[PDB]
């Protein structure tokens, strides 16, 4: 009855159809493992242990290719067209960044189809295309720039018009993508954070590509435009008493998430730039954080391996798990295009993904819509 | 599809065209440029890298 | 607008639909075909022929102004250093 009372989507339906949505994906045929190279080599060594820790996980911004770099070697490269996760390894690559040191972070390009930023520790940028035809991976150039110690993080725009890099203890580079991968500006991190010797620990773009969000180890919150070329700083909020682990954005731009290393995880509108609303999470400190591409379902995973599942909305809580026999760090990270997550961690440090066969939230409560009404039209 | 939206998919790869035609010729001129300078000494290394090989 | 301005035969109006009808779809195969292919394959190739001339110009940028001379100039200083 309560289903076919209300016709749209209410507030209170909304939260009732999310917590079947996800006590339903993880069940035992709403699984599958990830055919990954460690996937091979674990399953050898357990029938008949060394971790790597995977450093960053990113998606394209089609939802079409996956990619993601394991701690000592390789990049690995998926390619997702339609078949659930069982299509193509295209590439993986051994020595990508160099043959000497590591690969820390990632980023897609959003213009170019098939283009990867992958960003090593020592001073240099390079930019490379995946191919389509063969599983190779050339290279395309190498950025650097004078008074470059050690870069660590970089982010394209999400209009695919600027490039950030930047250290965590000298400076801030911006790099122009249309006319040449070209420095225009360069901040010491000095004149951002007055107070101390700060180290940058997580950056965020704004979903219309015009401020930068940075988060400091002081707890200091640091909110910087970017017109064309100026890198100015508009204000500096202190958020948090310890270091700003994460920070995400809303999907309908109402909202943000920051998260710290008390256990401690605000939610800030972006108007007025005050905090709306606070999660009770008393229990240990947050390591990633993620939200859903409707904007209503929250991922927190702490240091106590326990994940959560909130709603924006309100601050209620949904689904929790607990994950407390794995060393991993485990990485939550919900699809773009869809409703599905691809949650890090099945034995030792590995991916699972969670499916069902409806995309949405919506195409599921418009199925149990559906067949309910038959039940009422044959009484 | 529709009209108004096939009309600034049709005129956006127009302006590509002018674009990748006019930066493909940016760089068939520097590679030129590089091999008007680079036959300062080669081309006579050129005459010491025959006779060290013949 | 004009089914219910007054003066109008009903049928003097219902033909210029079919006139409207049919230049939606004479304006939807004019973009839906010099979009098909003959502006897909002007950039195929010349997507290509720019990165071909973006990276081996890469390597000659790299040969003279690079560690190749500059590491003709960085030896000479360790031959003055042991004479």
């Amino acid at each position: 009855v309560d289903i076919l009372n209300q016709k749209t989507i209410t507030s209170e339906v909304a939260a009732s159809v999310t917590s079947k949505y996800l006590q339903s994906t993880f069940s035992k045929g709403n699984t599958s493992h990830i055919e990954d190279k460690r996937f091979i080599h674990v399953s050898s060594r357990s029938h008949s242990i060394t971790p790597n820790e995977i450093l960053s996980l990113k998606f394209h911004v089609s939802g079409s290719s996956m990619a993601y770099s394991r701690m000592d070697g390789s990049l690995t490269v998926w390619f997702i067209k339609d078949a659930s996760f069982d299509k193509s390894v295209e590439v993986y690559i051994p020595d990508c960044c160099g043959s000497d040191k590591l690969a820390t972070d990632l980023s897609w390009n959003p213009t170019s189809l098939n283009q990867i930023a992958v960003v090593s520790n020592s001073s240099e940028i390079s930019l490379l295309l995946i191919n389509e035809k063969s599983l190779t991976a050339s290279k395309l150039r190498t950025l650097s720039l004078g008074s470059k110690t050690k870069v660590n993080t970089c982010l394209y725009d999400p209009l695919g018009n600027w490039l950030l890099a930047a250290t965590k203890s000298e400076k801030i580079y911006l790099f122009d993508v249309k006319k040449d991968h070209s420095s225009v500006c360069s901040l010491n991190i000095s004149d951002i954070s007055q107070e101390d010797n700060d180290v940058v620990y997580s950056l965020a773009w704004s979903n219309g590509g015009s401020h930068i969000f940075i988060g400091f180890k002081s707890g200091y919150l640091a909110i910087l435009k970017a017109k064309h070329g100026i890198l100015e700083v508009c204000t500096k909020i202190k958020a948090h008493t310890g270091p700003i682990t994460e920070i995400k954005m809303d999907p309908w731009g109402r909202n943000f998430i920051t998260g710290s290393i008390d256990g401690n995880c605000y939610v800030w509108n972006m108007k007025s730039l005050c905090c709306e609303l606070i999660i009770n999470d008393l229990n240990s400190a947050v390591t990633t954080l993620d939200v859903c591409h409707l904007g209503k379902i929250l991922g927190i995973c702490t240091e106590d391996e326990m994940v959560y599942f909130y709603d924006l909305n309100s601050g209620n809580l949904l689904h929790s798990k607990s994950l407390a026999n794995y060393k991993t760090d485990p990485v939550l990270k919900f699809y773009p295009d869809k409703s599905w997550y691809i949650m890090s961690g099945k034995n030792d440090t590995l991916s699972n993904h969670f499916v069902k066969n409806e995309k949405n939230l919506i195409t599921y409560w418009k199925d149990m819509f559906d067949n309910t009404m038959i039940e009422k039209r044959r009484k | 599809k529709g009209p108004k939206e096939l009309e600034s998919i049709n005129a956006s790869m127009k302006s590509d065209i002018e674009n990748v035609r006019q930066e493909v010729s940016s760089y068939k001129e520097k590679w030129l440029r590089d091999a008007e300078i680079f036959g300062k000494i080669t081309s006579i290394f050129k005459e010491e890298l025959l006779k060290r090989d013949g | 607008e004009q089914y219910c301005a007054p003066d109008t035969d009903i049928r003097g109006v219902d033909a210029q639909i079919k006139n409207y009808l049919d230049q939606i779809k004479m304006a939807r195969a004019k973009f839906g075909l010099e979009n098909k292919y003959s502006l897909k394959e002007r950039l195929s190739t010349l997507t290509k022929e720019l990165n071909h001339w973006r990276k081996e110009w890469d390597d000659i940028e790299m040969l003279m102004f690079g560690d190749d001379a500059h590491s003709m100039k960085k030896m000479i200083q360790k031959i003055d250093s042991l004479k």
